[PDB]
């Protein structure tokens, strides 16, 4: 591709602000949608930081 | 008063609002939770739509009430 989700997701998740993964309802939402950016983002940030 | 609207995917969402608050600032309270405008986003509840000129008071609405959204369309 060319640009991800994934530092802004994972960086809100981790210690920064909600951004993507993040902005409120949007934490969950960025995998339960259809981009695949997005799918990552819950799946490998709210699935991984929630758990581990 | 807090009150959860329905998605066209069936995610309820979760927002504090007034109900001498109008319709257009409920959706602007949606803009930046979603991130889609307001004017490509309906509220429907009962069965009536409800118009950015009235209120959720107008229609009898109280926090732990489920308000629907239906606007803005993704395919075909």
């Amino acid at each position: 591709g060319g640009i991800r989700k994934t530092r802004e997701t994972e960086r809100l998740r981790r210690q920064l602000l909600e951004v993507f993964w993040g902005q409120d309802h949007k934490v969950d939402f960025i995998l339960q949608r259809e981009p695949y950016c997005r799918d990552i983002n819950q799946l490998s940030e709210a699935l991984l930081s929630l758990n581990f | 008063m807090l009150i959860k609207v329905k998605t066209l995917t069936g995610k309820e969402i979760e927002i504090d609002i007034e109900p001498t608050d109008k319709v257009e600032r409920i959706k602007e309270r949606v803009e930046e939770k979603e991130g889609i405008p307001p004017q490509q986003q309906r509220l429907i509840y009962s069965g009536k739509q409800m118009n950015d000129e009235k209120t959720a008071a107008d229609y009898k609405i109280l926090g732990g009430s489920v308000l629907h959204l239906v606007l803005a369309l993704r395919g075909g």
